[PDB]
RNA sequence: GAGCGGCGGUUU
RNA sequence: GGGCCACGGAAACCGCGCGCGGUGAUCAAUGAGCCGCGUUCGCUCCCGUGGCCCACAA
């Protein structure tokens, strides 16, 4: 049940004395509802029927948004986890598109096969598979239940793996053939089936409860802080005196770091966080965790995407 | 639709009673929604009562 | 039991429900399925609305009880959507049914609107 | 303009 | 010069799918079939225009 996103990370401390000034910035739950939307992500449970693109156009018209973008496009008949990044948080999907996914799938065999052979043949698909020509990882498959020709199973895969096509190859390897009759995405990156997973009915009702009834509590729980879209990434946390500089397009130099995750290698996509855990920017490491820790000078992260507004923190340079 | 789930356990199953926990299961897929939402007004009348607003 | 199920209904009262639907079908005029049922209420044509208690997802019929009340149309719950479907003259199930024109069920229906009346 | 996680075809 | 932010890098028809309205079915009423109307998100590069900064964190 393990995806590469699940790896636990260790926090290496670089500047023990760093503290944050509670007067600057807006940590997630200090955000007024309007600001929460501007930097919000919805963990939407997509219904079977409409395309991913239509669903988002609905959300935009009904919530009066200018902009919104989903991650991994689910097919029309497929339900489940569809991250919807809103307004100024739109560009964080680029952090999810590449993340692992998980599905519960219903496979219909075209001929009779013993239960044991199904389970045994399916376990052989863990590891690499081919399709399109391209290669792609299956991290795990588990067979929940078999009912004659109906096989219900969970599968964890890398971004861009077609389950439909996986199921077809399972059908060929059994001889009798098979098609996918039902599909549901249960996870995408840090988005999972928890209490944040919200249907469209709930989404739109909470919205109205807020707009028309003055109750803010449900709509506010319906939207997640954009920081959520970044839980799976390695992070470096920076001092207050580097934050406005970073938001102004400065590269992040070693002397700006308070804390970082262990195991960062050159080239890695990193999230840059304030000590309040607000998201500042996405960048690409120019140093390993050990270098950033030992050194006192140099560029540590190449700042590529900046999300935090330039006025949350003072120009401390 | 055939895929179901335990509201207690989160087990996915084809059965009506969870095999881990024994609770009645529910259809995994979300209800269909339409941008017209003709009965929204009445669904919200019901949902407030449930929630307590 | 489901949250759209707004009150407890006796076994023989829910049996009469199927009866009125049984009769009305062939002596009178009904509508089967939540979409026709909902049309009939909005159009003010339904004399009685019957809702099944095992509807999953709840959203399928949950707008029904509050819609009736707006149109002051009586509604009752029956145990099963399979049984309610068979009564309506189809093999498949029915989340809900509207009895448009009663017939041999005139008294039965009139009776039911009275019993349920007290449960509100 | 070239890609990622295609809605498909024809006209300037 | 360099980084970062914004805008831009097509338009009208047809079709599938889906949705809504209407009709409502010899195991799809949690909606067949048919008729009419609606309907498809963004991201990454790179190039152009414009805005903000040039900040090793003090
Ligand atoms: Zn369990």
């Amino acid at each position: 049940r393990i995806l590469p996103a699940d790896i636990k990370r260790e926090v290496l401390i670089k500047d023990e004395n760093a503290e944050t000034n509670p007067d600057w910035g807006f940590p997630p739950e200090k955000r007024p509802i309007e600001m929460h939307i501007q930097f919000g992500v919805i963990n939407l449970d997509k219904p079977p029927g409409p395309t991913s693109h239509e669903v988002v156009a609905w959300i935009k018209k009904i919530l009066n948004l200018e902009k919104a973008g989903h991650g991994g496009t689910l097919d029309p008949k497929v339900s489940g986890v569809l991250p919807v990044a809103l307004e100024k948080a739109t560009r964080v999907v680029q952090a999810l598109l590449p993340a692992g996914k998980e599905y519960v799938a219903l496979m219909h065999l075209h001929g009779d096969v013993p239960e044991d052979k199904i389970i045994q043949v399916m376990k052989e698909f863990e590891g690499e598979i081919i399709q399109r020509l391209r290669t792609r990882k299956v991290y795990y498959i588990e067979v929940l239940e078999i009912e004659g020709r109906d096989v219900l199973f969970r599968v964890g895969v890398e971004a861009g793996t077609y389950i439909r096509s996986l199921i077809h190859h399972i059908g060929l390897a059994l001889g009798v053939g098979a098609h996918m009759s039902e599909l549901r995405r249960t996870r995408s990156g840090p988005f999972k089936e928890d209490e944040t997973l919200i249907t469209l009915h709930d989404l739109v009702d909470y919205y109205y409860f807020w707009k028309e009834d003055g109750i803010e509590e449900y709509f506010r729980k319906a939207i997640q802080p954009m920081e959520k879209a970044v839980e799976h990434l390695p992070k470096v946390w920076i001092k207050d005196s580097a934050v406005a500089a970073v938001t102004h397009g400065a590269d992040l130099a070693v002397p700006g770091i308070a804390k970082l995750h262990a195991g960062i290698k050159r080239g890695d996509l990193v999230a840059i966080m304030t000590l309040k855990d607000e998201l500042v920017a996405l960048g690409k490491a120019m140093m390993t965790s050990q270098e950033m820790l030992e050194k006192t000078k140099g560029i540590a992260v190449d700042v590529e995407k900046v999300f935090m507004p330039r006025d949350w923190y003072p120009k401390l340079w | 639709f055939r895929i179901r789930k335990c509201p207690k356990c989160g087990r996915y199953t084809l059965k009506e009673v969870c095999p881990v926990c024994g609770e009645k299961t529910k259809v995994a897929h979300p209800p269909r929604f339409s941008p017209e939402d003709p009965y929204g007004e009445y669904r919200r009348r019901w949902k407030r009562e449930v929630l307590g607003i | 039991k489901p949250s759209y199920v707004k009150f407890e209904v006796p076994k023989e009262l829910a049996e009469k429900a199927l009866q009125a639907v049984e009769i009305a079908r062939d002596t009178g005029k009904i509508r089967k399925g939540t979409n026709e049922t909902t049309k009939a209420v909005e159009r003010g044509q339904a004399k009685l609305v019957i809702i099944a208690e095992d509807v999953d997802p709840e959203e399928i019929v949950a707008h029904l009880p509050p819609l009736c009340e707006e149109k002051e149309i009586p509604y009752i719950y029956v145990p099963s959507k399979k049984e309610l479907g068979a009564a309506a003259g189809i093999e498949v199930a029915a989340a809900s049914v509207a009895i448009i024109e009663p017939g041999k069920a005139r008294d039965l229906v009139e009776e039911i609107a009275m019993k349920v009346k007290e449960l509100m």
